[PDB]
């Protein structure tokens, strides 16, 4: 197994930033890499073993540690905004196939007055729908939050589902014309009239969101943006 | 008649400090032709015979990529026995490398070779039908039954009956 | 030319 | 030693997908491996072969004869296949970036096409209200909005899997005092028996 830590982190412009990597399939390759939309995955740094460490592809702003045999840390002690993105770290035995963690995603801002968390809105079944499909669709917004770094789930009677859900693949920004722009991003979940006519189903749409923590400093008068979830919710309507 | 391409490498671990050395070297019908040495000023293959002069950059660039790549596996695998056989960093060992073929009268391969040896014994090797392995020691069962998984033999296979002949017929027309 | 080992020990 | 491919490639469920690699200097210190990365995964080991063709659960791998070109051949692909799949050589120990890959897009099999734009409503009050273009088929594209102000999300595959029904859907949303329902979807092309309720 590969792990990664932290799975989610959000920093302002020069500080510094840890990724840590462990590995338990006593392979002496390791590697750091990096995902963007556009480039694709491009590696960043690599090890064969304790102690060694090699250039990759895209190293500038980056320096790695590998500490043991199971432990490689990824290190940018002046973050910038170009290093936000999605980081691997992976595993190899020699050019055997390799295997990949399960990510950290990395945001760095140049200022932390623009981070708004989302607004969430539930939007229930048409009933023009639960007439001519026999079907209920479930529409969630949403709508306001920077930086573009949230996970939307749907939850019926408490418990997340998976099954008639589908998400943006990406958000879109509300304002094209502008480099601060904030997000918003659209979801459905569709069910059978049926389960959306008991009055005893309840449906929540959830974000989390992931902006600034209790440590980072805040003096506007707008409440402190912080990582939060914001969800909205709707009952089965008998009618 | 007969012919025959080798290729002998040696990778042994320095003195506490400095990493190993490798050295590559080859002969066609027994007569040292390319050499390659991680110690020399700047590593490269360079030509042991005047007919060998006759390679434009490209071929002796591509030779020595290889060879880069082949010091970096004879330092992962010898950390690798040092796990094996449970002994203390920092001290000296070797690892030896020969393979090649022999080819007949009719141009085409008799036997193909690909083994190792550690510390002067033998740790495992291809036998002749270029199928099987033979392994010393228990570390070496190790070794082979990861090889099996891995579908080793077929990629060796693959070298000696094809590039290997190929190769050895282009030395000899190169005299 | 020569033949990269590949397979690891 | 680098490898090419199409970027993307569009199927359909139910197909059989052959995605192209080219790599014309490989080596025979080089095997070709195949790496498959669903949305907000790291890329898995999908197959990886020498000179001969290789099978497994996951896909086939056809290799040309002399090596210089390859396909991963996925039968009868499902929605769970879409994923960015990576063509690249191992070996050398050359440790390179996997690149781009190809970004293979699996829309469903809309043979019972119901296109139609319904209007809902904010669970809690008010004013708020969405319009969702649902239940076409995928040869439908949904465009995007002409107006700043109007917001459209591109088209996306919903499974109830209980069910064994898909659907597409796409959203739209404003605060303009002008928009309506009616008039979301003017900028796509849709389906001429599109239902519009009220």
């Amino acid at each position: 197994a590969v792990t990664q830590s932290p799975r989610n982190k959000v920093t302002v412009t020069g500080g510094n930033v840890t990724l840590s990597c462990r590995q338990t399939n006593s392979h002496n390759y390791m590697y750091w890499y990096r995902q963007d939309t556009g480039h694709g995955l491009r590696l960043i740094h690599y090890s064969y073993g304790a102690g060694n460490l090699q250039i990759g592809d895209v190293p500038d702003g980056y320096k790695a540690t590998r500490t043991t045999q199971e432990d490689f840390f990824l290190l940018l002690e002046l973050a910038s905004p170009s290093q936000t993105s999605l980081y691997f770290c992976a595993s190899s035995d020699g050019d055997y196939e390799q295997y990949f963690g399960p990510g950290t995603r990395l945001t760095v801002l140049e200022d932390l007055k623009n981070v708004f968390p989302p607004e969430v809105a539930v939007f229930e079944p048409s009933e023009a729908e639960i007439s001519h499909t026999q079907k209920a669709t479930l529409v969630c917004l949403a709508t306001g939050f920077y930086p573009d770094h949230v996970e939307l789930s749907w939850w019926v009677n408490g418990k997340e589902v998976h099954s008639g859900v589908c998400t943006d693949p990406q958000p879109l920004k509300e304002q094209p014309a502008l480099n601060d722009s904030r997000y918003a991003l659209s979801s459905r979940l569709r069910v059978s009239a049926t389960f959306w006519q008991n009055p005893r189903n309840h449906f929540r749409c959830q974000v989390q969101f992931y902006g600034l923590s209790e440590n980072d400093e805040w003096t506007q008068d707008r409440a402190k943006p912080v990582t939060q979830i914001v969800s909205a919710e709707a009952w089965g309507r008998a009618d | 008649g007969p012919h025959s391409m080798r290729y002998y490498e040696t990778a042994t671990s320095r003195r506490g400090l400095g990493e190993p050395r490798y050295t590559s070297v080859g002969y066609v019908d027994d007569k040292e032709f390319v050499r390659f040495d991680s110690d020399a000023e700047n590593p490269r293959y360079e030509p042991q015979v005047p007919w060998m002069e006759q390679e434009g950059p490209e071929y002796w660039e591509r030779i020595t990529q290889i060879a880069k790549g082949q010091e970096q596996w004879f330092r992962v695998n010898l950390r690798t026995l040092l796990g094996y056989y449970n002994q203390s960093a920092g001290g000296t060992h070797t690892l030896q490398r020969m393979y090649g073929c022999d080819v007949g009268s009719d141009g085409r391969l008799l036997r193909g070779y690909e083994q190792f040896a550690y510390d002067g014994c033998d740790y495992i090797a291809l036998n002749e039908d270029l199928r099987t392995w033979t392994a010393a020691d228990m570390a070496a069962q190790i070794t082979r039954r990861k090889w099996e998984q891995a579908g080793a033999a077929e990629y060796y296979r693959a070298y000696l009956e094809g590039e290997c002949v190929e190769w050895l017929h282009r030395y000899l027309k190169n005299g | 030319s020569p033949s990269y080992a590949y397979h690891q020990f | 030693a680098k490898t090419t491919q199409p970027d993307s490639m569009e199927s359909t469920e139910g197909e059989t997908v052959h995605l192209p690699c080219s790599h014309a200097t490989i080596s025979g210190n080089e095997y070709i491996y195949w790496y498959r990365q669903v949305p907000l995964q790291g890329p898995e080991y999908v197959t990886h072969g020498l000179q001969q063709n290789t099978t497994n659960s996951m896909a086939f791998l056809a290799i040309a004869s002399d090596r210089k070109s390859s396909t991963l051949i996925l039968t009868h692909v499902s929605l769970r296949d879409a994923a960015v799949y990576h063509c690249i050589l191992q070996g050398t120990g050359s440790k390179l970036s996997f690149g781009k890959g190809a970004k293979l897009t699996v829309s469903p099999d809309i043979q019972n096409p119901d296109p139609a734009v319904y209007q809902l409503r904010d669970s809690k009050s008010s004013d708020k209200s969405v319009c969702l273009f649902t239940d076409f088929d995928s040869q439908t594209n949904v465009s995007q909005s002409k107006d700043s102000d109007v917001y459209i999300t591109d088209k996306c595959v919903l499974d109830m899997r209980s069910m064994d029904f898909k659907s597409n859907s796409a959203v739209a949303w404003s605060n303009k005092s002008d928009f309506a329902c009616a008039n979301a979807f003017n900028n796509s092309i849709i389906p001429e028996d599109t239902f519009f309720p009220s």
